[PDB]
DNA sequence: AAGTCAAGTACTTACGCCTGGTC
DNA sequence: GAAAGTACTTGACTT
RNA sequence: AGACCAGGC
């Protein structure tokens, strides 16, 4: 989907949350997401 | 008669012709070669140290040529004529200078010969420089020879001009299937080295390398390469728009999941994964072994003290090559000249001669080394004398080396066959034509007509007629009468310069710029990125034109790839041309009046701005005409004498536009094969194989370039009548009908001279 | 010859600002390649075609291609009237330099004279970029049989 | 130390290689003993055969 | 078939050059005219061309 | 054409350069037939007609979000409504990636979802994403393209180049009595030997029948044969 | 259409960077930052000339006896956030002065 | 028509230049916005200099994540390498005059961790050498130094100013 | 755990004949 | 460095 | 004997 984190600016990723919930965190540095992602190519 | 401006520019050319011999070639590079050459390589090793004894130093201040003292050169230095006769080789001795110390603590100094060398005829040092007339009757040779070979050890051998690939520069190539490959070679100094760049799939690319093991993930290096912010890396090599961000993008997501970070296990990955060692001095191993391979394994041209040149070098070389992953074409082919280069044998003899020098050290550091763990009586000499029967193993080395045609390096390690040609003398003309003549290496490709076939931009910077028609075709090319082939000059009084003109260094530059119009290039580098290209152009060509920096360093804008580019790497061809300013030439009548009668000469013309000569992938931008009749005031320049296209030895053929090519290319190859005269002195040499002529006599005729070449001087044939019938019947198909007491008066009568030689020998016994 | 000029300067007008109908001769700028092949061809046999029919009688080419002996009318018709349209590879003298022929004319070469073709006969001489396309195809043609 | 890559030294199977060597260019390749070369030249007086 | 103009014409220029006592200069792309050897030769009672 | 032709007939290798198959359809006629079994058996059109392709994650389940466009469909004559590609959707399921959920809602839009070294869900679906606009919807996995051209004087028939063969001729739309096929070899993995031996002396006649002079019937009858 | 683009973008930028220079005149702190060429000769040796609008809206800078250097504009911004800081002797730090406002180069002439 | 003068400044200690290209303009009429709390580390020829910048525990901070690994909760850390080049000024204008004074070394700024090399190694645990290692081995002995960002002006101007 | 159809790496030949000089 | 083909040690997929 | 290079058709 290619997101970026606000500061250390490298990535998102999407990672599973514990019992039922579905995160992203930037990888190496704390940060959370609200979700509502949405991405469309043609 | 007054002067028109249709008639002088057809007397440039023997105004030219007439500083600057016929064979620049070998006459220059060897005179450049003696003096800038010899100083630098002695400089590189002025010392020899080797350890036991309390101190020992060696230095050699100076070397010369056969040059010192009241002495203006050897007594007598055997002639051309003598050397051949006695079966002598041709050479000058080498006069050097060192200080040397014992532990008698003293410091003194002498002069010493270590060896000879051969001196090429037509030199600074040769017998025959500047002479005229009786001087040659007196050293009994000809005043006509064309000069620049060398002769060793009876016969005459000469070195051939050799083509080499572009040297440290980037080339791209696609391919069908796998994908694309750009290829990068240099050397430094010691080694030569070659970096492969390959994507193998998935749009992901690899590095591959003789140093690395396998294949590493460019993001990762790139990483390594000093750079950590990621999007930064994207907005680089991709930026801003269009389709290239997702075929790059595949490699930025897979390469930072599973190890991510610019420090850690950048340098850690590389160099648990790489190579042997080299088993000495090895271990400071840590994340610094890295260090000193990341600064020299490939890109090592670039390399110094920071991780932000090569990084971003990197990252524009993989800017290229995604782009023509994305749709076909938009590529460099290796073919036309423009990517190729010519290296004249001044560098070649140097590369030789500083293999030997080299050898000689360790056996002469050694060679004092005997005494030196003997006992007692520390030696004062014998690194005199003894060195001195230890010497001339340079000359019968080089000696050989040039005799034979093969080249053995230690250092380079490269061994090259089919270098150095015997000149074969038949006509005079078969003395100048193989001279000035392009050769060819590797490339391989007897199947392939790829690097066979004529290309429009051959045009004016080689003959497009002569052709050694055979298994080898095009494969051999010769040179034009008008060319110049470039030298080299610096490197740092230009950035410096080019600050000044407004361009700023690439370190305070935020990198996020595709987006700024162009950026300029030195020697393949990206170090301004400046904005207005125009000022910047049109100022660097008025600074090169006028008062400073001559010849090569020129300017050419790029307009698809975004770039501008200055490139001072000389070693190759250069053609002059008239610069029209505005609406008109900017010769302009009187001037050439004033350079006929009494004097201007030549060179002055680039003094006052007048002519000059493009070059590089700069003959593109420029826009050329044809005839003075022709201008339209929206060209750059014009040209002086559209039929120097032709090479000297097509210019034998009369009306050759008339005919057609596979005509034109059968003459040069059997016009070299005609029996001449040869030289004046030719009734005083003994020949191996000579083919002589009675009654010579001059074509009816002529041509514009016979006169400047000095043919017709010397011309190998028999004007006689003829009559187009058909008569005989014996004649029919390719066979001519001659006709008697017309031959019993003689016709084409010929001679064959031969030789024989024996020697009376002793034994042992 | 001149008429033959002019109607391919105007079909070059119309290709990069204008739209015109496409053979199934694939992309664009193939398809006036095809045209510009097609229609130089027949002008230069047209001009050959003409020049061999008024020629006077008793000549030796004409008698000499008429029956055994060498060469056939097409040879003759290139010595004295027109030749044209040298082309190897199967297409037309690819550009050496960018988006060009030759540095004598100017950038995206297109009209005709300025690639591979010769409105000169032998006999009248050739002008100088007359020269290295026919060149080009006697060096392929030569290296070819070798 | 020094070096190797000495390539004539094989001596059995390339004698008896093909081509040059033995069985294509030696034996079915043999040479004509009682021949003769020269230039050629034409006639009209001379009959075919 | 071999199609060479250029030797045809040399015989004209050559025979002009003898009768003028001069050496006939040509060369490529340019040089001496045909059209004046024809006047030069047609003079002194030769055929024009040859 | 030439000479390297006759090399790839001689040699008889499997493989081959642009191997054209010439197939005869029903009769003359410009619309219907011929342009039906032209879209019929070429390729995937699935990259074509996706329109506009989402990845779309909301709460604990991940969506593929692709919706058909029915307007290339009906121009463009292939024939399903929708559950035909949602089975060539579930083929590609099954070849190279996964057997798990199909979704059919409406605009034919199919959703795919996806569950189980860690956060493997984010790099499973980023493959699965790419890989998407690929497979084939209808027709063959072999010809690398068609074409439909001017047969004899006034009539039309098509020519195919693949390696396909018996699959286009067991195709339904076309007459398959009378045909022809390139690299020979191929041949005799179908109508073999005999029929074989006959192919390979026509092609062999035919391209050396062009060029110049003749080779005559006789000699060319007899290599073919103790090939054969 | 070479000069005509360059001379479009010389006649405005001479206008622009005018108004940014005197759109901070009074002192809240604002910076701006210069690239000139080395060596800097002026005029006297006792052990500079100034820049301003040329006549008829045209810009000139220049220096005194006897020399025109004149030259504007810069490379594309909006990215830096620049501030320069204070640093001296190794002894105490980092002093701030705020921000960061234009970018200019000058290239000297005929 | 009229003159704008110019003056050149003094030594004055020098200056150092901050860049990052990290945070970009808020895009709105007002481009400034800056960071706090300074916390740098300084060492002598080559300085490397470190950028210490505060987190939010109220914004997407993750608490889970750093407990199980991590007290970065502390400070973020930025550092860069500087550089220099010659004919470099700054300006500023005060009243109807320009005045100028010299910048001259340059310094990036983009960030790392010691959150990274100091976990990888707790991870992974339980003659010559000039160039390079030479500006790496003596780098990480010899820098240790603690600098105090104190930010007022006053004199920065009249000490030069005077100098005319 | 046999029987299985499809994959990576490793090999021998690609021009008829002659006539000259050189180590 | 040739390119073209042919031959020889391992994995999914089943039963 | 085994080598080379140029070149011829
Ligand atoms: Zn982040």
């Amino acid at each position: 989907m290619l997101s970026f984190c606000p500061s250390c600016n490298n990535m998102l990723l999407i990672t599973s949350g514990d019992s039922g919930v579905y995160t992203l965190a930037c990888r190496s540095c704390p940060y959370e997401f609200p979700i509502e992602g949405i991405e469309i190519y043609d | 008669d007054e002067i028109n401006t249709a008639q002088d520019k057809w007397h440039l050319l023997p105004a030219f012709l007439k500083v600057k011999g016929l064979v620049k070639q070998h006459l220059d590079s060897f005179n450049y070669f003696v003096d800038t050459d010899l100083k630098k390589i002695i400089k590189a090793n002025q010392l020899i140290l080797s350890d036991v004894d309390p101190e020992f130093y060696l230095k050699y201040v100076d070397i010369r040529v056969g040059k010192k003292s009241s002495s203006s050169t050897k007594d007598y230095l055997t002639p051309p004529h003598e050397c051949r006769l006695r079966d002598m080789t041709y050479s000058a001795p080498i006069y050097v200078d060192i200080e040397y110390t014992r532990g008698r603590n003293i410091i003194m100094h002498k002069d010493v010969e270590i060896g000879r060398m051969p001196i090429m005829l037509r030199s600074n040092k040769c017998i025959l420089y500047d002479a005229d007339e009786s001087k040659m009757a007196k050293l009994n040779e000809c005043p006509l020879d064309p000069g620049g070979y060398f002769i060793v050890n009876g016969t005459e051998k000469v070195i051939l001009v050799q083509e080499q690939l572009s040297k440290n520069r980037i080339i791209v190539e696609a391919d069908e299937k796998k994908g694309i490959v750009q290829a990068s070679v240099t050397s430094s100094t010691h080694e030569r080295k070659s970096k492969t760049y390959v994507i193998t799939k998935n749009g992901k690319i690899y590095l591959k390398h003789n140093s690395i093991a396998e294949e590493i993930p460019i993001a990762i290096v790139l990483k390594a390469c000093g750079i950590l912010s990621d999007l930064e890396i994207m907005q680089l090599v991709c930026g801003n728009d269009s389709s290239y961000q997702d075929i790059f993008a595949v490699n930025l997501e897979e390469s930072s999941k599973l190890d991510i970070y610019t420090q850690q296990q950048a340098l850690e990955y590389i160099g648990a994964k790489v190579k042997t060692m080299r088993r000495q001095k090895l271990t400071i191993l840590q994340e610094g072994i890295e260090a000193i391979a990341t600064t020299v394994i490939a890109h090592l041209t670039v390399e110094a003290l920071d991780f932000r040149e090569k990084a971003l070098y990197i990252a524009m070389m993989t800017r290229r090559v995604v782009m023509a992953m994305y749709n076909p074409k938009m590529i460099d082919d290796r073919d036309y000249v423009g990517n190729k280069r010519l290296e004249l044998a001044g560098q070649l003899i140097s590369l030789l001669f500083e293999d030997l020098f080299k050898k000689f050290n360790n056996d002469f550091k050694l060679s004092i080394d005997k005494v030196l763990k003997k006992p007692n009586r520390a030696m004062e000499y014998d690194a005199l004398l003894s060195i001195n029967v230890h010497s001339n193993n340079i000359t019968s080395g080089l000696n050989r080396a040039i005799s034979t045609g093969n080249w053995s390096l230690k250092r380079f390690k490269m061994e090259r066959a089919g270098v150095t040609h015997v000149l074969s003398r038949l006509s005079y003309i078969s003395a100048l034509g193989m001279m000035t003549r392009i050769s060819s290496q590797f490339e391989k490709s007897r199947k392939v007509s790829g690097p066979r076939a004529l290309q429009p931009s051959q045009f004016g910077m080689l003959c497009t007629a002569d052709t050694p028609e055979g298994e080898a075709c095009g494969l051999v090319k010769n040179l034009a009468l008008m060319t110049h082939i470039t030298t080299d000059d610096e490197e740092e009084p230009i950035k410096k310069l080019c600050y000044v003109l407004g361009v700023e260094d690439i370190t305070l530059i935020d990198s996020a710029s595709l987006h700024l119009n162009y950026g300029v290039y030195l020697n393949g580098t990206l170090i301004g990125s400046i904005r207005f290209p125009t000022k910047f152009v049109t100022q660097f060509r008025h600074l090169r034109r006028t008062g400073k920096v001559s010849e090569f360093i020129s300017i050419y804008s790029n307009s698809h790839q975004m770039a501008v580019h200055i490139a001072t790497d000389g070693g190759r061809i250069c053609r002059p041309l008239i610069i029209v300013s505005d609406g008109q030439s900017r010769v302009k009548d009187i001037h050439l009046r004033k350079l006929l009668d009494g004097e201007l000469d030549f060179d002055d013309f680039l003094k006052l701005g007048l002519v000059e000569y493009l070059d590089v992938n700069e003959e593109n931008d420029s826009y050329i005409a044809l005839y003075e009749k022709d201008i339209v005031p929206s060209m750059t320049h014009l040209e002086i004498e559209p039929f120097t296209i032709l090479g000297a030895v097509a210019g034998l053929i009369p009306y050759p536009h008339h005919n057609q090519s596979p005509r034109n290319t059968y003459q040069c190859a059997m016009g070299k094969q005609a029996i001449g005269a040869i030289a004046y002195n030719q009734f005083k040499r003994i020949d191996t194989l000579l083919y002589l002529m009675t009654y010579p006599q001059q074509p009816m005729v002529k041509t514009k370039t016979i006169e400047l070449i000095d043919y017709d001087k010397l011309p190998a044939g028999q004007n006689a009548t003829v009559a187009v019938m058909s008569y005989s019947g014996y004649d029919i198909e390719d066979a001519l009908v001659l006709n008697k007491s017309s031959i019993d008066r003689g016709f084409g009568r010929c001679e064959t001279r031969r030789k024989t030689t024996t020697v009376l020998k002793r034994y042992a016994n | 010859v001149e008429i033959a000029y002019h109607k391919c300067d105007e079909l070059i007008t119309l290709f990069n600002k204008g739209e015109l109908e496409t053979q199934p001769g694939c992309n664009e700028e193939q398809t006036l390649e095809a045209k510009i092949g097609g229609l130089l061809s027949k002008v230069r046999e047209e001009v050959g075609d003409v020049c061999i029919n008024e020629l006077d009688n008793w000549n030796a080419p004409l008698i000499m291609a008429t029956c055994g002996s060498k060469g056939s009318t097409l040879n003759v018709s290139q010595m004295v009237a027109v030749v044209g349209q040298q082309i190897i590879s199967g297409n037309r003298v690819p550009d050496g330099f960018q988006d060009r022929s030759l540095p004598h004319f100017p950038k995206n070469s297109k009209t005709p004279q300025s690639k591979g073709f010769v409105r000169n006969s032998f006999f009248s001489g050739l002008s100088p970029p007359e020269f290295l396309f026919h060149a080009i195809s006697g060096r392929e043609g030569l290296v070819d049989t070798a | 130390n020094g070096g190797g890559k000495v390539k004539p030294i094989r001596g059995f199977c390339q004698r008896l290689k093909g081509k040059q060597g033995r069985f294509r260019g030696n034996l079915s390749g043999k040479r004509v003993d009682f021949s003769g070369r020269t230039v050629i030249s034409p006639d009209p007086n001379l009959s075919i055969d | 078939s071999r199609m060479t103009v250029g030797k045809m014409i040399e015989l004209i220029s050559g025979k002009a050059g003898v009768l003028n006592g001069t050496l006939e200069y040509g060369t490529c792309f340019g040089g001496s005219k045909l059209e004046d050897m024809s006047k030069i030769l047609v003079d002194q009672g030769f055929n024009y061309s040859g | 054409l030439g000479v390297p032709r006759i090399k790839e007939i001689i040699n008889a290798s499997k493989v081959i350069s642009t191997p054209i198959i010439n197939a005869v359809l029903v009769n003359d006629n410009d619309e219907r037939a011929a342009r039906v079994v032209k879209g019929r058996v070429e390729k995937t059109l699935l990259s074509d007609v996706a329109f506009y392709v989402q990845d779309v994650y909301k709460d604990n389940l991940s969506f593929i979000q692709v919706r058909i466009d029915l307007g290339t469909i009906d121009k463009l004559q292939l024939e399903l409504t929708i559950e035909d590609i949602a089975v060539a959707i579930t083929r590609a399921s099954k070849l190279k990636i996964q057997a798990s959920d199909v979704n059919i809602i409406g605009k034919d839009r199919i959703a795919i979802n996806v569950f189980p070294s860690e956060n493997d869900v984010f790099y499973r679906m980023q493959q699965l994403r790419r890989a998407l606009p690929d497979v084939v919807v209808k027709g063959l996995p072999d010809i690398s393209r068609a074409v439909i051209n001017i047969r004899d004087d006034g009539k039309r028939e098509l020519l195919v180049e693949g390696y396909g063969l018996r699959d286009v001729m067991c195709t339904d739309g076309v007459i398959g009595s009378r045909t022809t096929t390139n690299h020979v070899l191929e041949v005799f993995s179908v109508l073999g030997i005999e029929a074989a031996r006959y192919s390979i002396i026509r092609e062999i006649n035919y391209t050396m029948s062009n060029h110049g002079m003749s080779v005559d019937p006789r000699h060319i009858q007899l290599l073919g044969d103790v090939m054969t | 259409k070479e000069a005509a683009a360059e001379l479009e973008l010389l006649n405005a930028d001479h206008q622009h960077i005018l108004r940014k220079l005197k759109k901070m005149n009074n002192k809240p702190e604002r910076f701006m930052v210069f690239q000139l060429p080395t060596r800097l000769p002026a005029f006297e040796r006792p052990a500079v000339g100034s820049i301003r609008v040329h006549k008829s809206g045209k810009l000139s800078v220049k220096i005194g006896n006897v020399v025109m250097d004149i030259g504007k504009g810069a490379e594309t911004t909006f990215l830096q956030d620049v501030i320069a800081l204070s640093i001296a002797d190794d002894a105490s730090s980092a002093e701030l002065l705020g921000r960061v406002d234009g970018k200019i180069v000058v290239t000297p002439q005929i | 028509i009229e003159e704008f003068p110019l003056k050149i400044s003094g030594e004055e200690e020098s200056l150092h230049v901050f860049q990052y290209a990290n945070r970009p303009r808020l895009v709105g009429r007002k481009p400034a916005e800056h960071p706090f709390i300074s916390a740098a580390r300084y060492k002598p020829k080559s300085h490397l200099w470190e950028i210490d910048i505060p987190l939010d525990e109220q914004a997407f901070y993750n608490k889970d994540k750093a407990e199980s690994e991590w007290n970065g909760v502390n400070v973020q850390t930025l550092k860069g390498v500087g550089v220099e080049n010659n004919g470099q000024y700054a300006a500023f204008v005060k009243d109807m005059q320009v005045y100028l004074v010299p910048i001259e070394r340059v310094a990036q700024l983009k960030p790392f961790f010691k959150y990274i090399d100091d976990a990888n190694v707790t991870r992974k645990q339980e003659n010559r050498l000039t160039g390079s290692l030479l500006a790496h081995k003596v780098a990480d002995e010899e820098a240790n130094i603690e600098l105090t960002w104190a930010e007022g002006t006053f004199e920065q101007f009249k000490d030069t100013i005077v100098k005319e």
